[PDB]
């Protein structure tokens, strides 16, 4: 397959769709939803590029890359402006009702919200009303639960159910008020629980023994080791 | 107007109506033409051609997309081996200011029953199920005893007139949600789930209704299959010289002198039902604003008021036909309050699965309250104005947040003044916080 | 400084004897008010939930709804 | 704590014969748990996993997503006004207000002697015949302020 993304052309493969196809080139699309493992659903609308329908189209149309196959002669734009402004738009969605945690959470200099936030230059405020909130499950010794963090975007829910298997994890509730996590109180019972931490793209399920004795992630010295 | 002489080849959908608003019932159904097109159907035709006479009727969707219906039935799949195919009556009407469906399923259910079984004949489905709100008391119990009836006079079950067709209807009521009326999410909310819709392609022709053949039609459209199947293509093509045939259910509310629902062919115009259908508007009120197509749809004025009613006429206007129920806005109510309540349902209302609708449409009910409050500041109509942007088609996941910016967008292209008055105090978002000196942007 | 815990303050007398006694611990360092910024709180912004802030009660925050709330 | 009755889970089991999958019966049995207790609380969203072979968690996922089940405990009668926007223009916040005055309620909230329970809903689909009001299975059109106090008094 051919594709041309912002002018230059690449050779992909044309049973990825755009967005890892895109990632794999080395280009930087900010996405919340997808993951490599988990598949693409077109959920936090945020790897928005604009699709053209050949090489002489100037209006072009806003496509979900994670949805969108990476087909032969396939013209795309990423640093298109009008794309630019709408994943800018979707990271300030997701920062209305953020809270003002980051220092006192634990994904802090490990969080791939602040990285997409950085990413897409969004950095002035102009929301002045009130954030949602919500009260927070014990999930047991292993995974601390800060529901206030999350952006919706059903990582947890996927991971854990379709590719995980497990049962007591689930979304509920409705329009701004999904509540992700268990129907009640209790340890969470899958023998992969511990990643979510990583599955998660914010500080929502966070690793409870590493918060015991909390560091960042720069302070860390890390090995490649076997368990 | 008030004398209308329904005749079954000008009103095929409301000629057998009662007049004292009784249900039709079996005998009474039969006794009128009744199940004639799915005797013929069912005898002499087979499902290829009924789709091909659909097609050729040119029957769109009368659930407010407007696609048409051969099309649609025409996407299944060819091969024998898939055979577990599923035809579905999209009996939601959670659209507000739609009240069509209920008056079909209440009075005429067992118009109904045989535009599901012409159709799922001509689909070869072997199941239909009624996705019907909970809120619909009387209809699914009359749309529930027409079942039995149908099914006590060999119309519906096992060997369908001697034909060899398999088919049966259930009833599914729904829980109160206004998302379970699109498609893909109904048929979620079919299969016991969360009613979030679904991404296509895959289409429902393909893999729907638990990953089998489905389609997904709107009660209307199957009433007036019947019609079609018993009277001829020729006939349906040949009571109205527009671009959209047959006829539709068309209706004026809000406080107008009488507000109802009438059966109109395509290309009336608007101002025609407005003043001979609806009486014009009441003693000491002036007409400002019309929506043609329900809560969903762009406000037009008064100078819109001269186009017919069609897709297409519509389209060009700035808005869409949708569900042709149109709703009249007098000068006493506030285009902000008004657009404030439509935004608040259509917050209320978002499945939660996507971004901008999920997140975006909060922030514009909360700009409309400050409006409304005295209390807005300046960027909040550029604010309103790039949600409408950026909600439209193509950017959020379904079609429910580019329905919800409509009304939003047409107000502020229309009335704007009310949204600029709406604002009366700076812009601030940030406190004073002592010690430090603030970044003065210019 | 997220919090204006550290701050840096109009004082210049701290040589010492030892090298090893200008390692200044907590204790050495914690004052008893609030210095140059007299009216700051970090945790009246954050969402985290301390004693005598649940949730909700924090600035610019609604009230946690409960998702088997009777409202749509 | 909770216990399906007999007539519970046969209902449950004559609604999952209506589908190829089980699954797809959830939302009727926790409406039909609703129309026997009044709500669903929590053991029932248990026991109608258990009987419908599905994860507790989709059960409430599924419940908590639909308005019209209700997972707190609700009073002998719902009224269900319509706040849409055909009732808005035909003000149905005289309605509101009627109510709220005659119940000393917040609209979601239940009086003192569980008598009423007071929800604002979406459009009812009697736009015409508007302001319209939603009682347990009555629909109530062309609602005035002054008709309020006897449509309530019937409702014992
Ligand atoms: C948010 C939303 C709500 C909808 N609600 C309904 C509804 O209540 N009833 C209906 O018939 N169609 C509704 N539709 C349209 C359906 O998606 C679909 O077009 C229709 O049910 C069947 O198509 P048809 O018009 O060809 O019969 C809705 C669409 C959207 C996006
Ligand atoms: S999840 Fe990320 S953006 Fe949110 S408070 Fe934690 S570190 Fe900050
Ligand atoms: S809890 Fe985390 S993984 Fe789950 S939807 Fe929220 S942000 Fe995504
Ligand atoms: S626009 Fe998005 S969040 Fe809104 S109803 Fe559709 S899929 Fe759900
Ligand atoms: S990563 Fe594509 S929409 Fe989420
Ligand atoms: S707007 Fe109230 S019944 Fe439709």
């Amino acid at each position: 397959a051919t594709i041309h993304v912002d002018g230059k052309e690449y050779e992909v493969n044309g049973a990825d769709n755009l967005l890892e196809a895109c990632l794999s080139l080395g280009l930087d699309i900010p996405y919340f939803c997808w993951h490599p493992a988990l598949g693409s659903v077109g959920a936090c609308r945020q790897c928005a590029v604009k699709q053209y329908q050949n090489a002489e189209d100037t209006r072009g149309r806003l496509v979900m890359s994670c949805m969108t196959p990476a087909s032969d002669g396939t013209f795309i734009s990423i640093d298109d402006e009008e794309a630019k402004q709408f994943r800018e738009s979707v990271v300030e969605w997701l920062m209305t009702n953020h809270p003002h945690d980051c220092p006192v959470c634990e994904e802090g200099g490990n969080c791939h919200l602040q990285d997409m936030t950085v990413m897409t230059g969004h950095s002035f405020r102009r929301y002045r009303f009130t954030k949602r909130t919500h009260r927070n499950q014990d999930l047991g010794p292993f995974i601390s639960h800060e529901m206030n963090r999350c952006i919706a975007c059903y990582r947890c829910v996927r991971y854990y159910k379709d590719y995980a298997g497990g049962t007591d994890l689930g979304v509920y509730g409705a329009h701004d008020n999904v509540y992700f996590g268990r129907p009640e109180d209790g340890t969470l019972e899958s023998e992969f629980s511990g990643n979510l931490v990583e599955i998660c793209p914010t500080g929502v399920f966070t690793d409870k023994t590493h918060s015991e004795r909390y560091n960042r992630k720069w302070d860390m010295q890390f090995a490649p080791s076997i368990c | 107007m008030k004398n209308i002489i329904r005749t079954p080849e000008t009103h095929p959908l409301t000629w057998r109506l009662r007049d004292d608003k009784q249900p039709v019932w079996l005998d009474e159904y039969r006794s009128k033409n009744g199940y004639e097109g799915a005797r013929k159907a069912l005898t002499g035709l087979s499902p290829d051609e009924i789709v091909n006479q659909v097609k050729d009727a040119g029957l769109k969707g009368r659930g407010g997309a407007g696609f048409s219906t051969g099309l649609k039935w025409s996407l299944m799949p060819k091969d024998e081996s898939m055979n577990i195919r599923y035809l579905l009556c999209n009996a939601d009407e959670m659209e507000p200011g739609t009240y069509k469906d209920r008056l079909l399923m209440e009075q005429l259910p067992h118009l109904l029953v045989e535009g599901m079984l012409i159709s799922a004949f001509a689909l070869k489905a072997y199941r239909g199920y009624i996705f019907l709100r909970g809120e619909y008391i009387e209809a699914a119990v009359n749309l529930r005893r027409a079942i039995a009836e149908a099914t006590e006079a060999g119309l519906l079950g096992k060997n369908i007139m001697g034909t060899g067709f398999d088919f049966e209807l259930f009833v599914h009521t729904g829980a109160g949600r206004y998302i379970c009326g699109e498609e893909t999410a109904l048929i979620n909310s079919l299969e016991g789930r969360r009613a979030n819709p679904r991404s296509k392609p895959p289409f429902p022709a393909t893999s729907g209704a638990w990953g089998k053949p489905t389609c997904v039609n709107n009660v209307e459209t199957l009433c007036n299959v019947p019609a079609i199947l018993a009277n001829g293509v020729e006939w349906y093509q040949n009571i109205s010289k527009s671009k959209d045939a047959g006829t539709k259910l068309m209706g004026f509310s809000g406080r107008v002198k009488n507000p109802g629902l009438w059966e109109l062919p395509f290309g009336t115009t608007a101002r025609e039902i407005l003043e001979d259908y609806a009486g014009g508007m009441r003693d000491g009120l002036k007409f400002k604003a019309w929506q043609p197509g329900g809560a969903g749809t762009d406000f037009l004025t008064e100078a819109h008021l001269d186009l017919p009613m069609e897709f297409e006429s519509i389209g060009k206007a700035g808005s869409r036909l949708g569900t042709a129920l149109a709703m009249a806005v007098d000068h006493e109510i506030n285009m902000v309050s008004l657009v404030r309540n439509l935004e608040e349902f259509f917050a209320r209302e978002s499945c939660g699965w996507c971004t901008p609708c999920r997140d975006g449409l909060p922030w514009s009910v909360k700009i409309l309250r400050a409006l409304e409050r005295g209390e807005g500041q300046p960027g909040d109509i550029e604010t309103l104005e790039q949600l409408c942007r950026f909600l439209g088609p193509g950017k959020t996941f379904c079609a429910h947040a580019p329905g919800a910016v409509e009304p939003l967008q047409s107000a502020i292209k229309y009335f704007r003044e009310e949204f600029e008055a709406g604002i009366k105090q700076p812009f601030s978002n940030t406190h004073l916080i002592n010690g430090i000196q603030p970044n003065l942007l210019k | 400084c997220p919090t204006t815990a550290i701050q840096l303050t109009p004082d210049f007398e701290m040589g010492e004897y030892k090298r090893q006694d200008l390692v200044y611990e907590k204790e050495d360092l914690l004052i008893s008010g609030p210095g140059k910024y007299p009216e700051y709180n970090f945790y009246r912004m954050a969402g985290m939930a301390i004693d005598g802030k649940d949730k909700g009660e924090a600035e610019n925050e609604a009230k946690p709804i409960d998702v088997k709330s009777l409202l749509p | 704590a909770f216990e399906l009755s007999a007539a519970e889970r046969e209902a449950i089991e004559h609604e999952m014969h209506h589908y190829e999958d089980p699954r797809a019966a959830s939302i009727e049995a926790l409406k039909i748990v609703q129309k026997q207790r009044g709500w669903v609380p929590d053991g029932a969203i248990h026991a109608i996993a258990d009987v419908l072979g599905i994860p507790a968690s989709d059960v409430e996922g599924v419940a908590t997503f639909y308005s019209q089940i209700f997972r707190q405990p609700v009073g002998r009668h719902v009224i269900r006004y319509c706040d849409s926007v055909v009732c808005h223009i035909n003000g149905y916040q005289g309605i509101q207000a009627a109510l709220e005055k005659k119940l000393n309620i917040k609209p979601g909230q239940t009086t003192f002697d569980g008598r009423f329970t007071l929800l604002p809903t979406c459009c009812l689909g009697n736009c015409d015949k508007g302001p319209n009001m939603m009682i347990d299975e009555d629909t109530h059109a062309h609602l005035t302020p002054e008709a309020i106090p006897e449509l309530l008094e019937r409702y014992k």
